[PDB]
RNA sequence: UGCGAAAGCAGUUGAAGACAAGUGCUUGUCGUUCGUUAUAAAUGGCCUCG
C-alpha cells in the first residue's frame, strides 16, 4: 500500500500484505484509520477476502 | 479446524467464528514479495494432505514443490514430509523433521494414515 | 504487514568434544608416565616425567610447581582427595609425601621396598591411609601416622602390579591389576593379604578404574572389559584398539550432553570417548604424533575451562581446552506501568541477500561467483534465483567477459551430485540465450570444450554407478 | 501497600468500607463483619510493574494480522 | 509541599506541564518515567507511572483537542528518531489496567532533514477552506528546517526553512473572525 | 435422534458490482468510532476496535 | 479441452457485428454477440523505528 505524498510526490509504503489491495479508503473524521480489503489470490477456487482496518498512525493492523 | 490454504495453514476456530492463526508451512516466494507480471505464474508449493496424530500434539504435513518453466528441471516436481510439533500453550507450530522425496524421486504421497493409540502410543504413521 | 522472511541457507556429543580446539604441545625431557588432576580448585594437574613432576596451572596451561628432589626416576604424582596432600613413587622404592605448592618439604618419606615403586595412590573415603604398589608383588597399604610399618601388606599376584583403583562406596575394598592378567580384589576389613575373588584378563593389566561402586573397567593388552562386581563377570568388552591400551580414566556428571564420558588410551596415539550409558560404544578420538602412555581429563567440577590432556612417549605433552544522565539505569522497578517496544535488529545480511531483497537479480548472480565464497552459499543464490523465477533476467545483459565466472564454477560444479541439476539449468539458458555470442567470442568456445570433456565423464561416472548397482542387487 | 481507609458505614450487618485510589478516586467494597474473621485484610489488585500489552501485538511483538513465516 | 516528594524522581525534572483544565502535574526525566502528580498543595499524591524502556525523556506535555473536549492526549519524545503519544481518553489515564500507547516514526520521505524528535511542540491549525480544527506536533530539523506532522495521523503536512542553525521557535494565534 | 443445524459464519459480503471501483466495502465505523459494523454473506458482526472482539 | 500416473493417450483453436488505420479493397483490434469439452515493453521493484 502506496502513500502518495502529492505535495512532494514523495511516497510512504506499506508492504508484504497478506494479499493483493483491492480497495483503499480512508475512514476518519482526521484520517485516522486506513479499511482495506485484501484478495490472497493465491487461492484460485475461491476468492478469498479480508478485510484490514489498520491505525493510520503508526500503520499497524487495529481489526483483521 | 485447520484449513490447508496453499503454502500456508488456516488455524479457525468454529465455536468462536473466528480465526485463530494464519502459519506458512512451505519455502517458495510466500509473502518475500509481491508477485508482478511473469512472476505470477509461478507456483508455491502446495500442501496436499495435513493429518493429526490421535494424541494431537504432532502434525505430519505432506507438500509438492513446482518447479519453474522454461527449465530443464520443469517437470520434476518435489515431494516433501514434514513432522511438526506443538506444546498447548503456544499457537505456533515448530517444524521437527523435514524428509525430501520421500519414497524415492517423482512418486506422490497418494495417502497419509496417523497410527492408532495401541501402536507407539499414537506416534507413528503410515504413508501410502 | 510482515517482516521479510530470511533466506535459508554429526551428533551433539561429537560436537561438544569439538570445543577442544586450542591445541598445545609441550616437550617433556623423557616419557611422561602418569598424569593426575587436583581434585579442587583450579584443578592444577600434574605430570610425572623423568625425575620431576611437573604442576600446570589450568588457565595458564604452564608449570607452577616443579618437584625435581627425586633422584631416579618418579612413578606417580596422584593427589589426596582433600588435594592438600600429593604422593609420588620412585625406581629406588621409597615413595615420597609432599605437600601441594610447596615442593621444599618433606612431609612424609616411606621406604616401601628395595624394588621400584611404580603405583602410589591415596585411598578416596579416607585420608589418612595411603596404598603402595612395587615391584616385589606386595601392594602395602600405609598409614600417614605409622611410617616404620605397613597397616597392611596384600600379597598373592606372581608377576609384576602396576594397576591399583579404590573402589567408591566400597572403602573396605581394594582392587589391584597384575602382569599375571589377573584382577585381584581384597577387603582391608578380614585379615586381608589373600584376595577375595580373582578376574581373568587373559591379558597384561594396564590400569584398572572403577567407573561407578559395581562396575570396574579394566584396560589390559588389546581390549578394555567392564566387571560387574554382584556378577564377577565382565558384562561388555570392547576391542576396537590396535595396540595395547595403557592409561584409561572417567568423569561424571560434567556439562556435556553426555553425563559421563570414559577415555582410554591405546599406544597407537589414540585416545577414545566412551559413554557408559550406550554399552561402552565409540562417540570420539584424536590421534597424536606418537603412543599415548597417559590420559586425563579434567573434573566434574572444574569450575572454568575443561582440557584433555594426553601423554606420548616422547615426551610430548598435549592439551586440548574448552574454554568456559543519573537515570539511565532506573529498569522502572517502583513504577505502575511498564511499556516494552525494543526491537532487536536483524542479523546481518550478506551482499547477496540484500541484492535478492532489492530485486537486483543480477548483482545477486555476481556476489555468487566471488572469490573465497563458500560453495554451498553460491548454491543458494543459485537456487534462489530459480525459485524467484528469475534465471533469464539475471544472465540477459551479460558479455564473455562477465560469463565466464559463472562458467567456472559450473565446470566445478558439475562433479558435485548436489549442484549438477543446478548446473544444468543454468548452463542451458546460456547456451540458448548467447548461441550467437558463443561463435564470435574464442575464449568462451574453450570453456565450453572443458565442459562437454567433464560432462561426458560424469556420464561415465553415472553409467559406471548404475553398473555397480545393478550387480549390487544380485548379490542381495 | 497498604491503602489507608478514610471512612466506613455499618448499617445492620453490611460494612462499606472506602478508600482512595491513584490520588483522589473513591472506591467501596461492601463486607458482612459478622462473618468476617476477627483479623481480616482485604487484598486489592492495584498497579504495579504491570507490563503494558497492546491489543494489537502479540507477547513477541508480532502484529496479529500478520501471518507467521517459514522457519526451519 | 513539593510536587515528587510522594514519589521522588530518579534524574532531573527534564520537563514539566499542567493538565489544560484538570489539577494534574505531568514530569519526564532521563529516569524514561512519566509521573504524573495530582497537586493539590498539601499532599500531592501520584495518579499514574508510565516507565518508556530505552526511551529518554526530553519533553513532555498534555494535549487536548480543541474542537473534541473529550480528547485527551500526552506526546514524549527524547534523543531518539521516534515519538511516543499516550491516549489519555475515556478512562485510560487511571482505571485501565494497559496504557494505549503509539510510536510516530515515519516522516514521509523527510528523514534527512529530522535527526530527533527531541525538541517539538504541539499546536493547533484550523483547515481553514474545511473549518475543521486539529492539532499539530512541530519539531525541529538539522537545517533550519521545522517538520510538521498530523498529531493523530502523524501524515506531513509541511515543513518550514530557515538560514542559519534553528535555536527555538513558538506559536502565535492571530484570530481572524467567529 | 440427529439434527442439521449452521454453526459457524461464511465469507465477508461486497458490493460485487463490476462498475463501481473504490466502493466495495460495505462496513463502517460507528459515529463514537469504537466499533465497527461488516456484513456478512449470513449475519452482521460488530466488532470493538479497542478490543478487537467480535462484541455482537 | 477430456481421460490418466507424474509418463503419456485422443481432440480443438470457428462464425457474425462494430471500430480504427492504410489504400469499394487490405490489415489489426474489441470493458460486442453466437457456437465448440476446448511474448512483454508509460524508466515503471517492497517503509521507519540503533
Amino acid at each position: 500500500m502506496s502513500l502518495w505524498q502529492l505535495e512532494t510526490n514523495s511516497q510512504q509504503f506499506l508492504p508484504r500484505l497478506n494479499g493483493i489491495i483491492i480497495d483503499c479508503q480512508v475512514l476518519g473524521p482526521q484520517g485516522n484509520y486506513y479499511s482495506l480489503i485484501l484478495q490472497m489470490t493465491e487461492n484460485n477456487s475461491n476468492s478469498d477476502y479480508q478485510f484490514l482496518l489498520l491505525n493510520a498512525s503508526d500503520l499497524t493492523s487495529k481489526l483483521s | 479446524l485447520y484449513f490447508p490454504h496453499i503454502s500456508a495453514v488456516q488455524i479457525f476456530d468454529f465455536y468462536k467464528n473466528e480465526q485463530v492463526n494464519y502459519q506458512y508451512l512451505t519455502s517458495g516466494v510466500n509473502n518475500s514479495m509481491g508477485k508482478v507480471r511473469f512472476e505470477l505464474n509461478l507456483q508455491d508449493p502446495i500442501i496436499t494432505d495435513l493429518k493429526f496424530t490421535k494424541d494431537g500434539q504432532w502434525m505430519i504435513t505432506y507438500e509438492i514443490e513446482y518447479p519453474p518453466n522454461d527449465l530443464l528441471s520443469s517437470k520434476d516436481l518435489t515431494h516433501i514430509l514434514k513432522f511438526w510439533t506443538k506444546n498447548d500453550n503456544e499457537t505456533n507450530w515448530n517444524l521437527k523433521t523435514k524428509v525430501i522425496n520421500p519414497h524415492g524421486i517423482s512418486v506422490p504421497i497418494t495417502k497419509i494414515l496417523p497410527s492408532p493409540r495401541s501402536v507407539n502410543n499414537s506416534q507413528g504413521c503410515l504413508t501410502a | 504487514s510482515t517482516a521479510r522472511p530470511r533466506i535459508i541457507t554429526t551428533t551433539p556429543e561429537q560436537r561438544y568434544w569439538r570445543q577442544y580446539t586450542s591445541a598445545q604441545l609441550v616437550k617433556e625431557h623423557n616419557s611422561v608416565t602418569h598424569i593426575s588432576f587436583n581434585p579442587q580448585h583450579p584443578h592444577d594437574f600434574a605430570v610425572t616425567s623423568s625425575t620431576r613432576v611437573q604442576i600446570f596451572s589450568s588457565r595458564t596451561r604452564q608449570v607452577i610447581k616443579t618437584f625435581s628432589r627425586f633422584k631416579d626416576v618418579v612413578y606417580s604424582a596422584s593427589f589426596r582427595s582433600d588435594g592438600k596432600l600429593l604422593c609420588a613413587g620412585d625406581a629406588t622404592g621409597l615413595v615420597s609425601v609432599y605437600d601441594s605448592y610447596n615442593p621444599r618439604t618433606i612431609l612424609l618419606s616411606i621406604n616401601a621396598s628395595t624394588h621400584p615403586t611404580h603405583v602410589t595412590k591415596f585411598h578416596t573415603q579416607d585420608n589418612k591411609i595411603l596404598a603402595t604398589a612395587s615391584d616385589d608383588r606386595v601392594t602395602r597399604l600405609w598409614d600417614i601416622s605409622n611410617a616404620y610399618e605397613p597397616q597392611l601388606e596384600l600379597t598373592g599376584a606372581t608377576d609384576y602390579v602396576r594397576t591399583l583403583s579404590f573402589i567408591p562406596a566400597a572403602p573396605h575394598l581394594v582392587a589391584t591389576g597384575s602382569y599375571d592378567g589377573l584382577i585381584r580384589l581384597y577387603d582391608t576389613r578380614s585379615s586381608g593379604s589373600t584376595p577375595i575373588y580373582s578376574l581373568n584378563h587373559d591379558q597384561p593389566v594396564e590400569n584398572v578404574i572403577a567407573v561407578s561402586p559395581t562396575q570396574i573397567v579394566s584396560c589390559g593388552g588389546n581390549n578394555f572389559k567392564v566387571w560387574d562386581l554382584t556378577s564377577n563377570k565382565k558384562l561388555y568388552e570392547r576391542g576396537n584398539f590396535n595396540k595395547a591400551v595403557t592409561c584409561l580414566d572417567y568423569v561424571e556428571n560434567f556439562d556435556s550432553p553426555m553425563q559421563s564420558a570414559l577415555i582410554a588410551s591405546s599406544l597407537d596415539g589414540h585416545v577414545k570417548v566412551f559413554d557408559p550409558l550406550d554399552n561402552f560404544q565409540v562417540k570420539f578420538g584424536w590421534k597424536f604424533s606418537g603412543p599415548v602412555l597417559s590420559c586425563a581429563v579434567s573434573p566434574s567440577t572444574a569450575q572454568g575451562n575443561r582440557h584433555l590432556v594426553a601423554g606420548l612417549s616422547s615426551g610430548l605433552l598435549a592439551i586440548r581446552t574448552k574454554k568456559k544522565m543519573r537515570g539511565s539505569e532506573y529498569q522502572g522497578d517502583q513504577e505502575h506501568i511498564i511499556h516494552n517496544d525494543k526491537v532487536r535488529s536483524q542479523r546481518r545480511m550478506r551482499a547477496f541477500e540484500r541484492n535478492i531483497n532489492q530485486f537486483k537479480w543480477s548483482e545477486a548472480l555476481d556476489n555468487a561467483f566471488v572469490p573465497g565464497m563458500a560453495k554451498e552459499l553460491t548454491l543458494t543464490v543459485l537456487q534462489e534465483l530459480r525459485k524467484r523465477g528469475k534465471v533469464r533476467v539475471a544472465l540477459y545483459g551479460r558479455d564473455e567477459s562477465t560469463l565466464e565466472p559463472l562458467l567456472n564454477w559450473c565446470l566445478k560444479g558439475i562433479e558435485d551430485v548436489r549442484s549438477a541439476s543446478i548446473v544444468a539449468d543454468w548452463v542451458a539458458v546460456v547456451l540458448e540465450l548467447y548461441g550467437n555470442t558463443l561463435e564470435s567470442s574464442p575464449v568462451l568456445q574453450e570453456l565450453m570444450i572443458d565442459l562437454k570433456t567433464k560432462v561426458r565423464h560424469e556420464i561415465h561416472k553415472s553409467k559406471e554407478a548404475q553398473r555397480i548397482e545393478g550387480m549390487l542387487q544380485l548379490l542381495t | 501497600r497498604k491503602v489507608p481507609i478514610y471512612n466506613a458505614f455499618i448499617n445492620k450487618d453490611l460494612l462499606n468500607v472506602s478508600w482512595l485510589q491513584n490520588a483522589t478516586m473513591p472506591y467501596f467494597k461492601n463486607l458482612q463483619w459478622r462473618e468476617i474473621p476477627n483479623e481480616y485484610t482485604v487484598e486489592i489488585s492495584l498497579n504495579w510493574n504491570n507490563k503494558n500489552k497492546s491489543a494489537d501485538r502479540d507477547l513477541h511483538g508480532k502484529d496479529l494480522a500478520s501471518a507467521t513465516n517459514y522457519v526451519e | 509541599k513539593d510536587a515528587n516528594a510522594s514519589h521522588p524522581s530518579h534524574s532531573a525534572i527534564q520537563s514539566l506541564s499542567f493538565h489544560p483544565s484538570k489539577p494534574l502535574l505531568l514530569t519526564g526525566g532521563y529516569d524514561k518515567t512519566l509521573r504524573i502528580y495530582h497537586i493539590d498543595g498539601k499532599t500531592n499524591h501520584l495518579v499514574t507511572s508510565l516507565h518508556l524502556v530505552g526511551s529518554p525523556i526530553q519533553t513532555c506535555t498534555f494535549y487536548t483537542s480543541l474542537s473534541n473536549q473529550n480528547q485527551q492526549n500526552i506526546f514524549t519524545a527524547g534523543r531518539r528518531r521516534y515519538m511516543h503519544s499516550w491516549d489519555l481518553s475515556l478512562e485510560n489515564l487511571t482505571h485501565s489496567q494497559t496504557a494505549k500507547i503509539e510510536k510516530f516514526s515515519r516522516l514521509y520521505g523527510h528523514e534527512s532533514t529530522q535527526r530527533s524528535f527531541e525538541n517539538f511542540k504541539v499546536a493547533h491549525l484550523q483547515n481553514s477552506q474545511t473549518n475543521s480544527v486539529h492539532g499539530i506536533v512541530l519539531l525541529q530539523g538539522n537545517n533550519g528546517w521545522i517538520n510538521i506532522l498530523h498529531s493523530t495521523s502523524g501524515l506531513w503536512l509541511m515543513g518550514c526553512k530557515i538560514e542559519g542553525v534553528i535555536t527555538d521557535f513558538c506559536i502565535d494565534y492571530q484570530p481572524i473572525s467567529r | 435422534q440427529y439434527k442439521l443445524s449452521v454453526v459457524s459464519g461464511g465469507k465477508p459480503a461486497l458490493n460485487n458490482l463490476s462498475s463501481v471501483t473504490g466502493n466495495k466495502n460495505i462496513a463502517r465505523l460507528s459515529q463514537d468510532q469504537r466499533n465497527y459494523i461488516i456484513p456478512f454473506n449470513n449475519q452482521i458482526k460488530v466488532y470493538s476496535v479497542e478490543t478487537r472482539q467480535c462484541v455482537k
